[PDB]
């Protein structure tokens, strides 16, 4: 069980895009965000194994084993960030992707 | 070249039969089906971890698969239904002593079953 | 409690 | 190649006529294929128990060999040792005092 | 008052004898709590201590999965290597990996271990930062690019900062009274001559845990032996001028001792 809020969330450009997403299993081990366009192909943005944050380009995950959440976050959004974004909880290197549902995120012309 | 999906669109009627194709030239031992339903995100329907082995996911009621090859993982319809109307996504990568953990998407194939 | 990731072939 | 390193001696301090355990504790040594056997009077020991293989930071091999054993006045015991870096056998005798 | 969980990973290759041998325990401190061996009836992470077997099947379930998982890319590292290497499938090998995590005595993290041997020798290695790779020739080199890649370094130090040391926590609670515990160590002094002018003088150390201790001649000096009940043993020797005995003493230093002992000839 892989939780997501559906959105949309709409987002100034230049904002902060700010998404979150919850796991039920403890034992999760491996955390990823997949960003999907509308009519394409989901595609690996950020992974993350550690408690804390995470800094890759504009994408920030944070990640709490403890309350098991994990967030991302994407500085500078831009109209081209406009798309849906889905959360993956695996256990172990062999264990099987679990996906949410996404959420979409609506990125405004300044 | 990533990872090929064939056809893109498909409208089937009820009690047809289609395979949808799905190719990989990066020599990934790891593939697999999943379907894409408005508000549900992914469902693994069966994958195979190498040539000749396939084993069952989530939903695997309704297709079949098979693994001759290490490029080729093709996905049966049975008898098409309406509750198989979806968005069929291939995916592969390395195997995990390998080092693999990213899935590759293929484009997906659109599926629409009419009564 | 063994690792679960980051072991793999050399 | 690393030759054992091997020392005889008791679990407890060595009395005539009280149940103790005697020890042979062979380490440092590589590859971890090795012989060990503990000797009363110069013939083999069966009832002999060993610990699991494990190593050390510099990834030498260490295992305890022991067994149950009553100490009389009489009774000589060693331990003998054998690997692929010995040439012949290294028999260690057991000296109450170490 | 730090402590430490370690894992050792051996793995013997036997020419033309079927499956590769696979060794693997598990320590906290000096006391080993698990066991795999590819070799014994039951298949499963066996339990070597009495406290962990208060753990459920889930446990021991997930255990035996990883150590499977384990001896199964240690299988294939020996096929590997040997191509690395450029030798013949003539002969037997050996491979080893060993990991793990200190705790301070605050069971803060303190420091992180993960290292590869090839026949004995260092082949690969996660440095201090746990973020980089020690590699030490031209083979070991394509598999610091392969884990490079794979991004390995941020596994290994997600569970050496995380898994492994919440779980050293959870044992060191659970077997406190085994794990948390100084025997002080019982001593006593030795005599005997060795010639006509000069004698031995033996400290001894009996029945101490854990198996750190210092002994002081103010020298002969055997490495620290376990008992083989759970405790250990030392000793140091000098040799002394016959008539002189009195004037040496032995120096004990031990975290069960409130003050380190002082013992002379007496």
């Amino acid at each position: 069980e892989v939780e997501q809020n559906s959105g949309p969330l709409s987002v100034p450009e230049g904002a902060i895009a700010s998404l979150n997403c919850t796991y039920s299993d403890r034992g999760s081990t491996s955390f990823f965000w997949y960003r999907q366009y509308s009519g394409k192909s989901p595609e690996l943005i950020m992974s993350i194994y550690s408690n804390g944050d995470k800094e890759d380009g504009r994408f920030t995950a944070q990640l709490n084993k403890a309350s098991q959440y994990v967030s991302l976050l994407i500085r500078d959004s831009q109209p081209s960030d406009s798309a849906t974004y889905l959360c993956a909880v695996t256990k172990y290197s062999w264990g099987k992707l679990q996906f949410g549902a996404g959420t979409q995120v609506v990125v405004t012309p300044d | 070249a990533g990872v090929t999906q064939t056809p893109k669109f498909q409208v089937l009627k009820t009690g047809q039969s289609m395979t949808l194709q799905c190719a990989q030239d990066m020599n990934h031992e790891y593939m697999a089906w999943y379907r894409q339903d408005p508000g549900m995100g992914l469902r693994l329907i069966h994958y195979s971890v190498g040539v000749g082995i396939t084993d069952q996911g989530d939903v695997p009621d309704g297709y079949k698969v098979s693994r001759s090859t290490t490029e080729d993982f093709p996905l049966r319809l049975l008898s098409a239904a309406p509750s198989q109307t979806s968005v069929y996504f291939c995916a592969s990568r390395p195997g995990w002593m390998a080092g693999g953990v990213e899935l590759y998407f293929g484009p997906g194939t659109r599926l629409t079953v009419t009564e | 409690e063994l690792a679960g990731i980051g072991i793999l072939t050399v | 190649q690393r030759t054992p390193k091997i020392q005889v001696y008791s679990r407890h301090p060595a009395e005539n006529g009280k149940s103790n355990f005697l020890n042979c504790y062979v380490s440092g040594f590589h590859p971890s294929d090795i012989e060990v056997d503990l000797l009363k009077n110069g013939e083999r020991i069966e009832k002999v128990e060993h610990s699991d293989l494990s190593f050390s930071k510099d990834w030498s091999f260490y295992l305890l060999y022991y067994t149950e054993f009553t100490p009389t006045e009489k009774d000589e015991y060693a331990c003998r040792v054998n690997h692929v870096t010995l040439s012949q056998p290294k028999i260690v005798k057991w000296d109450r005092d170490m | 008052g730090s402590h430490s969980m370690r894992y050792f990973f051996t793995s013997v290759s036997r020419p033309g004898r079927g499956e590769p041998r696979f060794i693997a325990v598990g320590y906290v401190d000096d006391t080993q709590f698990v066991r795999f061996d590819s070799d014994a009836a039951s298949q499963r992470m066996e339990p070597r201590a009495p406290w962990i077997e208060q753990e459920g099947p889930e446990y021991w379930d997930g255990e035996t999965r990883k150590v499977k998982a384990h001896s199964q890319t240690h299988r294939v590292d020996l096929g590997t290597l040997r191509g690395y290497y450029n030798q013949s499938e003539a002969g037997s090998h050996t491979v080893q990996r060993m990991y793990g995590c200190d705790v301070g005595s605050d069971w803060r993290f303190l420091r992180g271990y993960h290292q590869y041997a090839y026949d004995g020798k260092d082949y690969i290695a996660l440095k201090e930062d746990l973020r980089s790779w020690t590699a030490a020739d031209m083979a070991a080199q394509t598999t610091k690019h392969k884990w490079e890649a794979a991004h390995v370094a941020e596994q290994l130090r997600a569970y050496l900062e995380g898994t492994c040391v919440e779980w050293l926590r959870r044992y060191l609670e659970n077997g406190k009274e085994t794990l948390q515990r100084t025997d002080a160590p019982k001593t006593h002094m030795t005599h005997h001559a060795v010639s006509d002018h000069e004698a031995t003088l033996r400290c001894w150390a009996l029945s101490f845990y854990p198996a750190e201790i210092t002994l002081t001649w103010q020298t002969e000096l055997v490495e620290t032996r376990p008992a083989g009940d759970g405790t250990f043993q030392k000793w140091a020797a000098v040799v002394v001028p016959s008539g002189q005995e009195q004037r040496y003493t032995c120096h004990v230093q031990h975290e069960g001792l409130p003050k380190p002992l002082t013992l002379r000839w007496e």
